């Protein structure tokens, strides 16, 4: 019907693509039109060298070596906020919820702690002039006093752009953009292998405290219509059990703290761009007796933030309270500078003891993608639930009965989550619900390309082990290459190295 | 200040039986071991060794009634079983800041039936999941761990 | 205790708790010109045998691997054999009589009825006028406008084929004028029309759509292909294939399975070989239909790669930073770079012309996903015990670069020989099985495109969780879009009802915070906290109130498809129904417009 | 662009909603507490509640008929009888698929009517 013709500049192009034996598209079209199979594949295979083969290497309980973790100085903290070292100054006073302006809550929180002492530096940063970290805290205290003195709370404070706050915020500008012709003849224009770091105990302890129950209810999910379908009843059973076992977990505290902090940062950066705005670090939790509460972990001083592209980075200075002395695990605190804020009297076995109260100050940076990813931490609760539900549904498909009650309504079930110096410890459902949630929250907090390249490559080495444990005679074409692919991801990430160390433990105990 | 000299200094010439409380905070341990403390302190109801640099408690003498002990901020790593035999009537023990790392090191305290309050702040043992539950189920006689009870309610101040 | 969630697999199998090995629920917050150079260098390294030419139009060197020396080692090879590809396609047609004739018949009905507007239904596309990426609609509009600036106007007919004719004519113009007034030579326009950016230009996208449409029909007709299908339907394929192999009676044969990954899949597929099979599929067809399809492989074989932006330099001694574009990399001193980038520059310099690398031999990612699946399916077809002439035989599934193979042989040596005759035949057509991402195990447990099969139970985890939240249109849309997404992923992505319920809660907790629809019972104080309260007081059936007006949330799993208004209608107050819609409103898959439809 | 964040920021401020000029007479400028329901025209969302709270009423039942399929779905769900669940090994039905069929369970459900 139509007339789509190939003419010069497209016939000439078409005459140079076809294989290297024809000199025109018409010749090749005619050759293909007159093609009948004549056992070409068999002849080519016979001619092909026998070195081109896929030899199946048997996979036996002895083959799997433990993964080789990197070597070097111990890793260090990377999170935006302190995870298990956080100290909360709480109010326990509602204001009808929601309406309360954050800065007033920060003032009230700071008023509940008597014992402030003149700040002193305990752990120098070692890579920036330690002064101007002390002065930032002094300045924040001064402006807090100024706000208190004035009759009316401004409801949005803006720090004075002093010298110390400028240096801390990274205003040590990067070299100005210039023209390559201007700097054609200079010393060098070199455009950097990442340093390799080994495991440290702290990352394993931080995940132990992220699996523990707290005394406060951190997640208050909204209503759902009444349940009238049996499937709705089963779904409500699973969801309610998971929520009850998870609502008090510290992983949920991390979720809510991150959500609040990232929301505050994003709103402040999109609202007040030119000046440095003081953003309190606040999170609201309901206690064990139904009384609201408002916890102040610390302060965030935002920097100049004009963000058009997502990747544009805003630099802020985060100052978090804590009671964890830095001299216990110094290698963990390599990016923070530590000040001695005060003395807090806490109950010991013998009377009450005065323990120092520290502040961890770090100049961090975050873009808009790292704010939106961080306001969605509440979707970590929606992933652990699906993990638990997938296990339940798999073990219910193996059988032909709803195993929701055999999972949750059974005190005898115990999964091997943990390892003490006595054997694999087993915890009931509820430490598995909170353990998968901790894993999801830490995947969100410590997200990196290394983790995404280790989870994918370490899943293949896991299904082969499962096949061996199911007596399916696993075989691998190249197992040395798979180990290399796994190990190229273990470089310096504290989270990924831990997941590797977990893998070694599983292989040793699973195959033995 | 050495223990041998400082015990005499604290005594103020008072006889060992006449002292109810002896405080030896921030001392210089003799080779990391107690020295100068003997059984003559029969009535000693309060002994403190904060920031003493102690690394072993195997030199501790036998005291019949010592309800309060304060070993926090030392370098003790093990050998706690001695406390069970040398101090059969120990009630309040503080071990914050020591180098205890395994729950097994706390097993000997199970012998002490008078123990009711234990504190382990800044100890690496507190970095395990279910640390409170493990310690309580190991020492069922305890009621105030790290200053809090089993129900995470702060202890009254009368103790 | 020291919690260790990977030990969970000591009790539950790994195919049951596999969700724990997928880290993220969405796109992670991370991610240049250094990677493109490596891509082209590897593409030309895997095919450095026997022939280099010089294109007479663009004057760019081209490497022709096809019909090259046969591989003699296990490294990836792109020396596809034209004889073997044609033989494989011929056997594919033989085993499925009329597969290619029917596919062509059903594509001639789509090349004459495809509006040019279909080119706007896509993602970012390279724009040949501005020389930078622009959305599909903007790039198409710019191309049409510049074509109209010249004597090219057939695209006004409203048919994509006419736009293809216009671009074919434009390729002939001695000089092309663009105003926003610069005119480009013939060579320059070809280089700018046969260029792939860091994505192909608007000229190519017209033909590639038609080629993909033809491949889609073949893939649908192929039982072994599992690319076009998705979700639950794909779960019916995996088991199905395992049902074909294992099922047997009084059988001494043993069956093994291969979870497979194809290494450097895109860098070894060659457009010259794709032309060899588009020429076989389109046989005894109208010469106009064969011409339109071949143009996409013809351009792809001469494509050129744009080397992103470039490298950024900085010197601390004088504290100055600069950014040299990639166009000048052709003639730049190597003193400034480091050893690895220096080697990359040395290896890439001969190829590049006009600031773009001539990437002839390979194919960039994502362009021929479906057609590339026909080749793999053709190879999988060659194992039937009728084209094998031996005791062993194989069958399986393939989608793009991920395949699953099953081999049934009397002995272990029979299996090992069946695997070899598939790996080698794959090497003949340029398909390279990845030996560092594959494993073998007895049938009954394997993986395919993140669908994990274990003893007849298939777990689907290919797709990540969506974003359950306010879309951002208006009150009556978000509440009909979030609760529609939840339902859709419940039916498509198979997310368990417990997660659907908790997804409906994390959404309503967002719809109730952005719009300040915090309900009348709660004591939440805001700007809107006043009116809502009294709307609560003067109503009897409080269930009738919409969530937008502080009413109760009545959605559960059972009624996630019904719109909110029609759900609550039967229990709304007539005094409130009248006010709710009242067509004379000052304000006005979402529908059922009401007063809560602002803009 | 991130439409969700834009909606949040826009609902934060006053008078985000666009409106016709009819609102001048239809809705007052204030309420009992004296909060600006609109401004010269830009309209605050608080006006939408006012119209639904105390505004021009109506007694029309034409909606049950303009949207016939949706009310039919509501009726079939309200008059539909459920059945026992069955966990097993791996046009109304098309729409209630999210109930009737699952990954490893089947919900025996009849829509009725």
């Amino acid at each position: 019907e139509e007339k789509f013709e190939i003419t010069g500049t497209m016939r000439r192009l078409a005459d140079q693509s076809l294989p290297p034996n024809f000199s025109s598209l018409e010749n090749f079209r005619a050759y293909v039109d007159g093609f009948e199979p004549n056992g070409c594949i068999e002849g080519k295979l016979s001619q092909m060298s026998k070195e081109v083969n896929a030899r199946i290497e048997p996979f036996l309980k002895t083959t799997p070596r433990p993964l080789k973790l990197p070597d070097g100085p111990p890793c260090s903290q990377r999170s935006k906020f302190l995870l298990m070292d956080a100290l909360k100054l709480s109010i326990e006073d509602p204001s009808h919820e929601g309406e309360g302006i954050p800065l007033y809550d920060a003032i009230k929180c700071m008023k509940t702690f008597f014992g402030w002492k003149e700040p002193n530096i305990v752990k120098p940063h070692e890579k920036g002039i330690n002064p101007n970290y002390l002065l930032t805290w002094k300045q924040v205290l001064a402006e807090l006093q100024d706000i208190e003195n004035e009759e009316k709370i401004p409801k949005t404070k803006n720090m004075k752009k002093t010298s110390q706050l400028r240096w801390a915020l990274g205003e040590n500008m990067a070299p100005e953009k210039v023209d390559f012709e201007d700097c054609k003849d200079v010393s060098d224009l070199k455009q950097d292998e990442p340093e390799s770091r080994s495991l440290a105990s702290w990352i394993q302890s931080e995940f132990n405290k992220a699996c523990e129950l707290t005394d406060s209810s951190w997640i208050e999910l909204d209503e759902i219509g009444e349940d009238v379908a049996p499937i709705e009843h089963i779904a409500s059973m699973r969801r309610n059990y998971f929520t009850a076992e998870v609502s008090h977990c510290r992983a949920t505290e991390y979720i809510m703290k991150g959500v609040y902090i990232n929301t505050a940062l994003l709103n402040a950066s999109c609202a007040a761009m030119d000046d440095f705005q003081l953003i309190p670090m606040i999170s609201k939790c309901r206690t064990k007796e139904g009384r609201r509460k408002t916890n102040l972990y610390g302060f965030i001083i935002k920097g100049r933030s004009h963000l058009r592209n997502d990747t544009d980075v805003v630099n802020f200075v985060s100052m978090e309270f804590s009671l964890t002395d830095p001299r216990l695990e110094p290698h963990k605190w390599e990016k923070y500078c530590v000040l001695e804020i005060g003395n807090m009297l806490l109950r010991t076995a013998v009377g009450r003891v005065s323990r120092p109260m520290f502040l961890y100050v770090r100049t961090n940076g975050t873009s808009k993608i790292k704010m939106k990813w961080g306001m969605e931490m509440r979707r970590c609760l929606l992933q652990s639930l699906q993990q638990i539900e997938s296990m339940i549904e798999a073990e219910s498909s193996v059988k032909e009965k709803d195993m929701t009650k055999e999972f949750f309504e059974n005190k005898s079930e115990t999964w091997p989550i943990g390892e003490s110096p006595k054997g694999v410890e087993e915890g009931s459902i509820g430490k598995v619900c909170r353990t998968l949630l901790a894993k999801s929250v830490f995947n969100s907090l410590y997200a990196s390309s290394q983790l995404e390249g280790f989870s994918a490559e370490s899943r293949k080495l896991l299904l082969i082990a499962q096949a061996l444990r199911d007596n399916l005679e696993p075989g691998t074409f190249d197992l040395g290459g798979l180990y290399e692919a796994i190990e190229e991801c273990l470089i310096n990430d504290p989270w990924v190295l831990l997941n590797a160390s977990w893998f070694n433990s599983f292989l040793a105990h699973a195959l033995k | 200040m050495d223990m041998k000299r400082r015990i005499h200094l604290e005594l103020r010439n008072r006889t060992p039986a006449a002292v109810r409380e002896l405080v030896l905070d921030n001392c210089k341990s003799n080779d990391g071991k107690i020295e100068g403390l003997t059984a003559e302190f029969v009535n000693l109801e309060f002994l403190s060794l904060i920031n003493v640099g102690l690394i072993s408690v195997s030199n501790l003498p036998k005291l019949p009634k010592l309800k309060k002990l304060e070993l926090s901020e030392n370098r003790i790593f093990g050998g706690l079983d001695m406390l069970a035999e040398k101090l059969p009537n120990l009630t309040h023990l503080n071990l914050s800041g020591n180098k205890l790392k395994d729950i097994s090191t706390l097993e000997p305290l199970k012998k002490l039936e008078c123990l009711k309050s234990l504190d382990l702040f800044n100890c690496e043992v507190t970095n395990l999941n279910d640390y409170r539950e493990s310690v309580f189920k190991l020492l069922p006689q305890l009621t105030y761990l790290d200053g809090y009870d089993r129900e995470d309610q702060e202890a009254p101040d009368s103790d | 205790m020291d919690v260790n969630p990977t030990l969970l697999f000591l009790k539950v199998p790994v195919q049951n708790a596999i969700s724990t090995t997928f880290p993220y629920t969405g796109d992670p917050p991370y991610s240049g010109t250094g990677y493109t150079m490596d891509t082209v260098n590897r593409t030309h390294q895997y095919s450095e045998k026997g022939k280099w030419t010089k294109n007479t139009e663009t004057g760019a060197p081209q490497l022709n691997p096809i019909d090259g020396p046969l591989p003699e080692d296990n490294e990836p090879s792109g020396y596809a054999q034209t004889d073997c590809v044609l033989e494989a396609m011929a056997f594919l047609e033989e085993s499925h009589p009329g597969i290619f004739e029917n596919s062509c018949l059903e594509t001639m009905e789509i090349v004459q009825q495809t509006r040019v507007d279909k080119l706007t239904q896509g993602r970012q596309t390279y724009d040949w006028t501005l020389n930078r990426n622009q959305p599909a609609a903007t790039a198409l509009a710019n191309t049409i406008e510049i074509f109209r600036s010249n004597g090219l106007t057939a695209n006004e007919s409203g048919r994509l084929i006419d736009f293809l004719k216009d671009v074919m004519e434009s390729m002939d113009k001695e000089e092309m004028e663009i105003t926003t007034k610069q005119r480009l030579n013939k060579k320059s326009y070809l280089i700018r029309a046969l260029t792939l950016n860091t994505t192909p230009g608007m000229q190519i996208r017209g033909f590639v759509y038609f080629v993909e449409t033809l491949a889609r029909s073949i893939c649908e007709k192929l039982e072994q292909s599992g690319l076009p299908v998705g979700g639950n339907e794909k779960k019916a394929k995996l088991a199905n294939v395992v049902r074909k192999m294992m099922t047997n009676s009084q059988d001494t044969e043993l069956s093994f399975t291969i979870t497979g990954d194809n290494t450097k899949w895109n860098e070894n597929q060659n457009p010259r070989m794709f032309l060899a099979m588009i020429t076989y599929i389109t046989r005894n067809q109208p010469e106009w239909f064969r011409n339109v399809l071949s143009i996409a492989p013809i351009m792809f074989s001469n494509k050129m790669a744009r080397l992103g932006r470039g490298y950024m330099f900085e010197s601390k001694s004088m504290k100055l930073r600069t950014q040299i574009p990639a166009e000048m990399l052709a003639n730049i001193d190597l003193k400034y770079f480091n050893e690895l980038t220096k080697k990359k520059i040395e290896k890439i310099r001969p190829l590049l012309i006009d600031g773009t690398a001539s990437l002839s031999p390979g194919m960039m990612m994502g362009m021929f996903n479906m057609l590339s699946t026909v080749l793999g399916v053709s190879i999988l077809n060659l194992g039937q015990k009728r084209y094998t002439k031996t005791t062993y035989w194989w069958d399986g599934l393939q989608s793009s670069d991920d395949f699953a193979l099953i081999v049934n042989a009397p002995n272990h040596e029979g299996i090992q020989a069946g695997v070899d005759r598939f790996y080698r035949t794959c090497k003949l057509v340029g398909i390279n099985m990845s030996k560092k991402k594959s494993y073998i195990n007895r049938t009954g447990t394997f993986e395919f495109t993140s669908f994990f099969y274990r003893y007849g139970f298939v777990a689907n985890f290919s797709m990540e969780l969506p974003s359950f939240g306010v879309s951002g249109i208006n009150e009556s849309a978000d509440m009909s879009i979030g609760v529609t997404v939840i339902k859709n992923n419940m039916i498509n992505n198979d997310l368990g009802p417990a997660t659907a319920q908790m997804a409906l809660q994390l959404f309503i907790k967002d719809y109730r915070y952005t719009y300040r629809c915090h309900r009348g019972d709660t004591q939440i104080q805001t700007r809107r906290s006043f009116e809502l309260e009294k709307l609560w007081e003067q109503t009897r059936s409080k269930a009738g109130l919409l969530v937008s007006d502080g009413g109760p949330n009545l959605y559960n799993i059972r009624n996630l498809h019904i719109p909110e208004v029609c759900l609550k209608w039967e229990l709304m107050d007539e005094d409130y129904q009248g006010r709710l819609c009242n067509p004379l409103n000052p304000f006005v898959m979402e529908y059922d417009a009401v007063a809560t439809t602002h803009s | 662009k991130n439409p969700a964040l834009r909606m949040k920021w826009m609902m934060a401020m006053k008078y985000p909603i666009t409106a016709d000029k009819r609102i001048i007479e239809m809705i007052p400028e204030r309420n009992e507490q004296g909060q600006t329901l609109w401004s010269k025209v830009m309209v605050s969302p608080l006006a939408v509640t006012w119209w639904n709270r105390n505004g021009p009423t109506t007694s029309t039942v034409h909606y049950p008929k303009v949207y016939k399929t949706y009310f039919e779905k509501v009726e079939r769900l309200k008059h539909g009888t459920f059945g026992p669940v069955h966990f097993r090994n791996q046009s109304v039905y098309i729409e209630v698929l999210h109930l009737t069929q699952g990954t490893c369970w089947e919900q025996m459900y009849t829509p009725g009517g």
